[PDB]
């Protein structure tokens, strides 16, 4: 059987789709499900209605799951001709993170390491947390009033490189590295219906410098307000295009270089994007073999993205954005 | 070095016409192949590899394929081929079906469809690389005797020909 | 023809099992490619993109007392899913799939009679996850890499061997360290990047503290970093003669006793396992000049490890690492043989007696600009090479 | 070790006088020839 | 200045026709085309560099060009051409193919046939701007006997004439 799908808003096992788009992705917190369900409506018999505004769903796909998060809207439509369809929508279950808005009582973390002050600022709407990097110490820990839930972690993870995702079984995964989990080499003439590889070059840097100052205790003076300073290099680019991005924590040697190399990680990422439309519907972090010859390709990469789409017609087929070979 | 021009490449045991002798039963003689053992000087017997393409035409016209999917359905044991072509990469099946017609009046039909059968079944020899121009004369009607000849066109193990129209064979070597 | 028997010429035809007669039988072959209309030029260019998917298209026929039965009957089975074997008339047996059945039935204009418009196409299946080929073009070095750290971590352990032979066995694994450093500065030559600054630093940094080998871990890490570096140094042919000296230096045995004997006997057996892996890396670096070169170069790889295998069991000291390195021989057996066989294809022409570099190259290839591709294969002066001649597969 | 392990020698004797007595009707076999290199062959695998 | 007009690009050798002479066998008096040699006063020969549309011409039908794939294929070193076409850069051929006509009955079907051939390989006098309207007119069929009368329009060095539909062709230096 081809079948892939099969959806659960609860137990109901989705027959009348007629179509999907489900997408996962590493830059982002969350993911985007979409189903269309047709919803006849004769206007004399007793009709039924689904008001989910909030239900929960899954998309097992090819007998195993791909997503975990109607939540997002109930979309009806009409029209005199192709009219009643359904359009669901489902964000991933690390949503409400990116829609609240925190609620701590102190606000003025102490003496805290960046995994706690993530581990409260999520065990307020019960989102397992799936630390697989490292514990940084910090010393000051201050929330802006009521930010977000969703602003405050990516800003905590990204001055120490830290890869903030959701898995399919519906948990946060703050990474550090790859998920493993090798597979099928792409090649040109054997599986890419089609593909676009774009590795440009005004999104890259040569020197990333990063300053700050110091918020130990104690430390004052010169030791926090001078020294803090460091200068990471990406010896592929070419002639000096230099940048500067400043820190905005406790800014140890570490914690500069730090930041430095995962910017020097994003703008690597996006300077060779390779999008690739595959076709029957396993590879959020991924690393694949990828052979495309007259581009030049023969190297390994990192899925960043993952769309499924359907439409019974003419699809089943699945786009790929992969991850630079240095 | 300079030795070099002499492929490293070997070949495996080949079935034989004749290799068991023939076997008379008044309607004719047949073959009755096999594998043919060379002896030596002192003791010491091998079995020989030559003809390889006639070994690979005789292990493709004499073994049976897989039958045809029918509602009456076949004998869990009865259904041809072998199991080893669940392993195989080349996508393709093993053995012949020349004994699979199904038999009609008309003899020259027959002699068509058998034509048929044997012509795809012996392209296996160019699409395994191995003959290049496998071709049949099947031409008789009788009561019920037909001639079958087949020719395999080979090459040598030197390509001395410059500007052909095809590409040389994969497996030349054997000498076809 | 004047006796061309035509129903024993076409194929009766029949979809899925179910047999039909046909009236007609076309074909949509093909294949598609681009078209390149540069500007302001009188030129055009064309690139082939692949093979156009093939469709066919019949038209049945459906005349007895029972038509409509069997016109029924054959709508049943158009309509069962998935795509099935047809047997097209002039094309035999293919694997199709239906994609449109129209069925014309008039009652007062033609009774009797039903004609049923017919469209296929090409159906394969692929798998399911989008092809799992395996890139046979390539050596993995991962699983002898860990086989051979298990093994090491398993036969050192200078923590529980005689007081009186530590200081031989932790020098054994320094100058080991200190053979792998020369490779690699031997190797580098004219590198004046500060990573080459660096890590010579970090050699100097970590062969002068003491207590750095007496632990499994940083010996064992020392060591796969410092082949890492000497791979990552260079290239291909670049890497041969080095690699090949260390085979030489750990092609020793231990003196010792006991279990010293087994710790500088599992510092040997690395150092030759992991050099005799990273010299099959750098031999598929290359390509191959002559076939025999490709099956020498894997005669010299597969009688080491096949001598290391063998010392791996004589008494049975770890059958795992025995089953390891017999696994990794044959894998770069697979593609050590592919290399020389079916890397370039190479063939052997036979010339009529002994021609030019420029005449060769022309008459085999079609474009002389391809003579320096013949000098590397054959000896024999420029001006008479042959008369028989190692090159590409056309 | 502690399976068995016989002695090398005797168990290629072995093998090759099984494929012997088999495959060539009970006579020897050519050194460095195709029936040479199957039971070198199955000797290794039996090894494994 | 003003004595300016002369070309000052020159002319190498040509071949020329009957500079070998003749060579009687009896069927007739062909030509044996060679390079001819010219005195001086005191000794010091020299290549004679006249005629260069028809050294050209000759140069063009005299010379076996590349034969075409076959099924068969040809000798390593028989497959016609000229290895230095490898580097030219208007992607073209040189020579002609007259010599590899198909051979057939109705010797009627053979003339149009050279024509053909030898209308295609002519027409690059024109394609390299040596001529403008080259053109032939073979016409017998006799036993095997034909004529194939060579006409090689040219031009001066000098433009005299004023609105043309063409133009220059691109080498009327060497006079055509």
């Amino acid at each position: 059987m081809i079948k892939p799908m099969r959806i659960f808003i609860g137990g109901e096992e989705l027959v009348t789709y007629t179509s999907a788009q489900l997408q996962r992705t590493k830059k982002q917190m969350t993911g985007s499900l979409t189903v269309e369900i047709f919803l006849d409506y004769v206007p004399t018999k007793p009709t039924i209605v689904n008001a989910v505004r909030g239900k929960e769903i899954l998309v097992y796909i090819m007998g195993e799951l791909a997503f975990t998060g109607a939540g997002g809207d109930v979309s009806v439509n009409f029209s005199k001709g192709n009219g009643y369809s359904v359009t669901l929508t489902a964000r991933g279950r690390t949503k409400y993170l990116i829609d609240s808005s925190q609620t701590h009582p102190t606000g003025f973390f102490k003496n805290t390491s960046d995994k706690k002050v993530i581990e409260t600022l999520v065990k307020e709407h019960n989102v397992v947390l799936q630390w697989d990097a490292e514990e940084i110490d910090e010393p000051k820990v201050t929330l802006r009033d009521g930010n977000r839930i969703y602003n405050e972690i990516f800003e905590r993870c990204n001055q120490n490189c830290h890869f903030a995702y959701e898995t399919r079984d519906g948990k946060l995964l703050i990474t550090d590295g790859t998920n493993g989990t090798v597979g099928e080499d792409i090649i040109l003439g054997y599986n890419i219906l089609d593909f676009s590889a774009e590795q440009s070059e005004d999104q890259a840097n040569s020197q990333i410098t990063v300053k700050g100052h110091r918020t130990q205790k104690g430390v004052w003076g010169n030791d926090a307000i001078v020294q803090p300073v460091q200068t990471v290099a990406d010896s592929w680019v070419g002639a000096n295009i230099p940048l500067t991005i400043q820190h905005y924590g406790d800014a140890t040697n570490e914690g500069l270089q730090r930041r430095a190399k995962f910017e020097a990680d994003r703008r690597a990422a996006e300077s060779k994007s390779v999008s690739v439309t595959v076709f029957h519907v396993w590879d959020i972090g991924t690393v694949h073999y990828v052979e495309i010859p007259p581009e030049g390709i023969f190297d390994v990469l990192e899925c960043v993205s993952l769309t499924y789409t359907v439409d019974a017609k003419s699809t089943l087929e699945t786009k790929l954005e992969l991850a630079p070979p240095p | 070095c300079t030795v070099d021009v002499a492929d490293r490449r070997k070949r495996f045991w080949t079935t034989q016409i004749a290799a068991c002798g023939t076997s008379s039963d008044d309607c004719g003689d047949c073959a009755r192949p096999g594998l043919q053992l060379m002896c030596n000087g002192q003791g010491q017997v091998t079995v020989s590899t030559d003809n390889y393409a006639v070994g690979l035409a005789l292990n493709i016209l004499l073994t049976d394929a897989s039958k045809a999917d029918t509602g009456c359905g076949w004998t869990p044991g009865n259904r041809g081929g072998f199991w080893g072509d669940s392993f195989r990469s080349d996508n393709l099946r093993s053995g012949s079906k020349i004994r699979q017609v199904p038999t009609r009046t008309s003899m020259r039909e027959t002699v068509s469809l058998i034509r048929a059968y044997a012509l795809d079944d012996l392209k296996k020899l160019v699409t395994y690389g191995v003959a290049k121009s496998v071709d049949v004369d099947l031409t008789y009607r009788g009561s019920n005797k037909i001639d079958m000849t087949v020719i395999i066109q080979g090459v040598d193990g030197n390509e001395s020909r410059v500007g052909l129209t095809g590409e040389r064979i994969s497996n030349a070597w054997v000498w076809s | 023809g004047p006796c061309y028997n035509p129903d024993a010429e076409y194929l009766p035809a029949s979809f899925k099992g179910f047999s039909f007669d046909a009236d007609s039988s076309d074909s949509d072959h093909g294949r598609n490619g681009a078209e390149a209309e540069f500007v302001f030029g009188e030129r055009t260019g064309y690139a082939d993109l692949g093979i156009k998917i093939k469709s066919y298209q019949l038209r049945a026929r459906f005349q007895t007392n029972d038509h409509i039965a069997q016109t029924n009957a054959f709508i049943a089975v158009l309509e069962s899913p998935g795509p099935g074997l047809l047997v097209h008339p002039t094309r035999g047996t293919v694997f199709a799939a239906c994609r449109s059945a129209r069925v014309t039935d008039s009652k007062v204009d033609a009774a009797g009679v039903t004609y049923v418009e017919l469209d296929f196409v090409e159906a394969n299946s692929v798998l399911s996850g989008f092809g799992l080929v395996g890139n046979l073009v390539a050596l993995a070095l991962a699983p002898i890499i860990t086989a051979t750290e298990g093994s090491f971590k398993r036969h050192f352990s200078p923590d529980n061997i005689r007081y009186y032979n530590t200081e031989a066995v932790v020098s054994t694994m320094a100058q080991a360290v200190t053979q792998v450093q020369n490779a690699y500065l031997a190797i580098s030559g004219n590198d004046t990047s500060q990573d080459k600054w660096t890590t010579v630093r970090d050699f100097r940094n970590v062969l002068i503290d003491e207590f750095t080998f007496y632990s499994p871990a940083n010996a064992w890490n020392v060591l796969r970093n410092g082949f890492a570096i000497l791979d990552a140094a260079a290239t291909g042919s670049d890497k041969f003669n080095v690699l090949r000296n260390l085979i030489n230096w750990s092609s020793t045995h231990s003196d010792l006793d006991g279990e010293s004997g087994d710790a500088e006997n599992a510092i040997f057996t690395a150092v030759r396992v992991l050099s005799a892996a990273y010299l099959a890396k750098a031999y598929t670096e290359t390509a191959a000049t002559t076939v025999n070169e490709g099956l020498t170069q894997y005669d010299l790889i597969a009688a080491v490890l096949e001598q290391e295998a063998q010392i791996a069991k004589d008494d049975c000291h770890d059958n795992e690492f025995f089953l390891q390195i017999r696994a990794f021989a044959v894998d770069v057996a697979r593609v050590m043989v592919n290399r020389a066989y079916n890397s370039p294809s190479l063939i052997v022409y036979a010339f009529p007696g002994t021609v030019h570099g420029l005449v060769a190259a022309w008459e085999i290839f079609g474009d002389a600009k391809r003579s320096r591709d013949l000098e590397a294969r054959n000896n024999g002066s420029p001006w008479a090479v042959g008369p028989k001649i190692i090159s590409e597969r056309v | 070790c502690t399976i068995q392990r016989p002695d090398p020698q005797d168990l290629r004797n072995d093998i090759a006088t099984r494929f012997s007595t088999n495959v060539l009707g009970g006579a020897p076999i050519i050194p460095e020839s195709n029936e040479f290199y199957v039971v070198s062959l199955e000797y290794a695998m039996q090894e494994e």
